RNA sequence: UUACAAAUAAGCGCUCUCAACUUAAUUUAUGAAUAAAAUCUAAAUAAAAUAUAUACGUACACCCUCUAACCUAGAGAAGGUUA
């Protein structure tokens, strides 16, 4: 998880959640991708 | 006499006895301090403990559960026999009810209501038992007014080397910005004389005949001062009434008379041969 | 009229007791309500050196409502006086260990800052549940009216209401539902 | 000074006394204050506050 | 509503919550503290004044009707 | 008629009854010193 | 409405539904919302309308099936969430899907509730009368639905 | 052990020290919007999970004779004791 000003999907599988108030785009495949608003 | 009358409680309508069950406290008792001494166990090592002295320990006063906090009752126990020449009215009228001479002091135990007992019921040290931790409270020795390095261990400063009438002073007593001095900021004033309490204690040894508790450790106050034991209420020792006279030990019963010195089995007695460690 | 001079001051300046029921209700509104009568704001003889105010009783007070998040978002916050002795607590946090406090502070914010202020808290009793002592409910003399009107449920809704609203929509055949 | 200015706000504090004074009154037969006055007014009564 | 005819000045009301149970008369303290709940008011309004205060009293206020 | 006790409330009610029986009642017709005659 | 039934042999039942009233007040509007004239006039309060695109355990129906325009169905989704945070749909509550139990805690009485209470987090600093911060009341989505105030409402609280 | 070459005070001597209702990052389970054997949910939900803290316990409670004497109580006052 890092967290980032502006979030944007990095490959195929990232995909985009809101949980617990914020913005998260999680991906299955690589979770250097996972990233937190 | 008065004191004579109430040695048979249990053949003086005792209220009813109820079994003990998770959750339970019993009454404690107000005892005596009388010293110290040196106490061995089986391995070798030593343990200064202090000697507790049960006197004329008996229950005064009964609160239900509503009257005193909902949330449990409580019983008032008194020790020491007093004088009756230089006490207010009231307090003779309240020990003429109840048929007792009056005590030293009162203290409130929280029972819950299966543990409770009939007032003016004596209690005795075998209450408690060897094994068993528990918590003592009393007024500390009282000290007197006291500087900041005996009441609150500042260090002071320096004895040489300049200081100008500043050897055991307090620094800075706070910020100049808060313009103010904070409350329950540490200052000289009178140290001493409140009450403490000093917990998980065990009992290393009872004494039947003259009612001595042997308790590890020190406790709180001056010799010959009158003291608060109760069962410890520390998580590890949550239920140990679970194994002792449940509201409390009757001489009355005896239903086995118990021997004059009862012994923890790590303490190594007296008339014991010599410890080997083999 | 045609009273004798004390009979005539006694019942004028007598204080009244009133019951407001707190279930469902906005701490606030019902603040505004119990301000009021507190104060004496609802009489014409109202007067501020006339200590012409009245008893007001609050039920359920266990049971208010926030609008929006305010349960989470309200935070009361109190100082003991020493040095980290500062507390902030959640409206919903200091809801559970007392339910009468929530109510409390929102009469006491809207009383005038004076020390009229402390005689006229003395006024007010909030009980949790609708249980009151005895000798309070044979003060009460009326009832106040809900400040806030309180939506229905859908169990509460008659057979008959259901069927008076129409279905907008009609669910096809092939559904699962 | 005290005096020569609390004269003007005499005036002032007795008119707010009145319409809260007024406020009671009205509001007991469920009517607010300015409905009272306005609704009066629009009916050419011309009954002070005082 | 009938008129409670089984039990009246108001004296003896105020007698009964005002009832004298501890060490006969009670101290100020004690004292004080049963009036405030009695009359819902706290304890502030019913201790004394000072000599200055009483003497400002006037002795004879003006009566309206 | 008011009272701090019911006796008190009752008693001064037995007033407001004859301030009514005998004519005396707190907005009755003042009295007329017009009449020169 | 069809049920599936299963025996392994499964199969599924189609049953009669229960049918629209009919002749819809404003006939030619699209949205079912708009035959029947509620564009600006339903709240969260209005369970009898909200319940009809509900399904059993409270999840909203899909748009293609209920036909709602997508205007009106991230409305009717919005006050559906206030619907149940506010306690009146006691019927359409989430299965338990095996040995769990209703968390038992005390609820609290809440209205007009937009966000989940989980994930709102406390306002430690208010902010003085001009950075006051804002405790936000209602929906952003009705922002345009009828009203009879003088001004109009608040939603920051 | 160091003093008062006092019956005490000290440490360099000895003893005792604990529970968490409720919650953040985060991680699971059921599950719609979104046709899924999707989705931790600023959807309805069930949980686990820092440091905090006081819901929860200990301590305190008593109601007040006092010429005077004495006190391990104390500046004074207060407080304790009196066969
Ligand atoms: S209301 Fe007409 S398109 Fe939905
Ligand atoms: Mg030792
Ligand atoms: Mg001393
Ligand atoms: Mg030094
Ligand atoms: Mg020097
Ligand atoms: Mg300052
Ligand atoms: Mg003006
Ligand atoms: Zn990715």
């Amino acid at each position: 998880f890092k967290t980032k000003g502006v979030i944007k999907k990095r490959c195929k599988d990232c995909y985009k959640v809101k949980r617990r108030g914020r913005w998260f785009i999680l991906c299955k495949t690589n979770p250097k991708h996972k990233q937190r608003q | 006499t008065q004191l004579t009358s109430k040695l048979n409680p249990l053949k003086d309508e005792p209220w009813p006895l109820h079994p003990w069950e998770p959750g339970s406290f019993r009454v404690g008792l107000i005892a005596l301090k009388l010293g110290m001494m040196p106490l061995w166990t089986k391995d070798g090592q030593k343990h200064a403990v202090t000697l507790l002295q049960v006197q004329d320990c008996h229950v005064l006063k009964y609160t239900p559960k509503e009257d005193h906090n909902g949330k449990i009752a409580a019983l008032t126990v008194g020790g020491k026999t007093v004088s009756r020449f230089y006490k207010p009215d009231s307090r003779l009228e309240f020990y003429r009810d109840l048929g007792l001479p009056p005590k030293q002091i009162h203290k409130i135990f929280h029972v819950t209501d299966n543990a409770v007992i009939k007032p003016g019921t004596p209690l005795y040290a075998a209450h408690f038992r060897p094994g068993q931790y528990v918590d003592v409270t009393a007024k500390t020795i009282g000290k007197g007014f006291q500087g900041v390095m005996k009441r609150w261990g500042f260090k002071g400063q320096p004895a040489s080397h300049g200081q100008t009438k500043t050897h055991r002073r307090p620094g800075a007593i706070s910020t100049g910005d808060i313009a103010r001095v904070w409350p329950g900021t540490k200052m000289p004033g009178r140290m001493g004389n409140q009450n403490r309490t000093v917990y998980g204690l065990k009992v290393w040894r009872v004494n039947t005949k003259h009612n001595i508790i042997y308790v590890n450790g020190s406790v709180p106050g001056h010799k010959n001062c009158l003291v608060k034991i109760k069962d410890s209420t520390l998580p590890a020792y949550k239920d140990s009434c679970k194994n002792l006279p449940f509201p409390t030990y009757f001489p009355d019963g005896d239903e086995e008379e118990l021997p004059e010195d009862l012994f923890d089995e790590s303490v190594w007695q007296p008339s014991e041969p010599s410890i080997t460690f083999a | 009229s045609s009273f004798s001079r004390a009979p005539q001051q006694w019942a004028t300046f007598a204080r009244m007791w009133y019951l407001l029921d707190g279930k469902m209700q906005p701490p606030g509104k019902l603040a505004v309500i119990a301000s009021n009568k507190l104060q004496g704001l609802n009489k014409p003889v109202y007067h501020q050196l006339s200590d012409c105010g009245d008893h007001v009783v609050i039920i359920n007070t266990r049971h208010i409502a926030f609008s929006g998040n305010k349960w989470e978002q309200k935070v009361y916050s109190s100082h003991t006086g020493y040095p980290g002795g500062f507390r902030q607590v959640t409206a919903a946090q200091l809801h559970r260990k007392d339910p009468v406090a929530i109510v409390k502070l929102a009469i006491y914010g809207m009383l005038p800052k004076n020390l009229h202020r402390r005689t006229m808290m003395q006024r007010l009793h909030l009980f949790p549940d609708e249980d009151i002592p005895e000798d309070i409910l044979k003060n009460l003399v009326e009832e106040l009216p809900q400040p806030r009107r309180v939506p229905k449920r859908l169990d509460e809704y008659t057979q008959e209401e259901i069927e008076a609203f129409p279905r907008v929509w009609t669910p096809p055949d092939d559904f699962r539902m | 000074v005290k005096c020569t200015k609390a004269r003007r706000l005499k005036k002032r504090n007795l008119r707010t006394l009145w319409i809260n004074r007024i406020t009671a009154a009205s509001q007991e037969h469920g009517l607010k204050y300015p409905a009272f006055i306005v609704n009066l007014i629009k009916c050419q009564v011309e009954l002070n506050r005082k | 509503k009938p008129i409670p005819q089984p039990d009246e000045t108001h004296e003896q009301i105020l007698k009964a919550k005002l009832e004298v149970r501890k060490s006969k008369q009670l101290e100020q303290g004690p004292m004080i503290e049963q009036l405030s709940k009695v009359f819902y008011t706290t304890k502030h309004r019913w201790y004394p004044h000072g000599q200055y205060h009483n003497r400002r009293k006037k002795l004879n206020p003006p009566r309206d009707r | 008629g008011p009272g701090e006790t019911v006796l008190v409330a009752e008693e001064e009610a037995a007033r407001v009854a004859l301030r009514k029986l005998y004519g005396f009642t707190e907005n009755r017709r003042p009295w007329d010193y017009s009449k020169p005659k | 409405l069809r049920e599936v039934v299963k025996i392994t042999v499964i199969e599924g039942r189609i049953t009669e539904t229960p049918k629209a009233t009919p002749d819809p007040p404003n006939p030619s509007g699209q949205c079912p919302i708009c035959r029947w004239n509620l564009k600006h006039k339903y709240t969260y309060e209005d369970v009898l309308l909200l319940s009809q695109f509900i399904r059993p355990y409270g999840g909203m129906l899909p748009r293609r099936v209920t036909g709602l325009c997508r205007e009106e169905h991230r409305k009717i989704e919005e006050c559906v969430k206030m619907a149940h945070r506010a306690g009146l749909l006691p019927n359409h509550r989430p299965q338990l899907p095996e040995g769990c139990l209703p968390k038992d805690k005390p609820k609290l009485n809440r209205y007009l509730t937009r966000w989940a209470p989980k994930s709102v987090k406390p306002i430690y600093k208010k902010g003085h009368r001009w950075n006051k911060v804002g405790m936000a009341v209602g929906s952003p989505l009705l922002k345009d639905n009828v009203c009879y105030s003088r001004r109009p409402l608040k939603m920051m609280h």
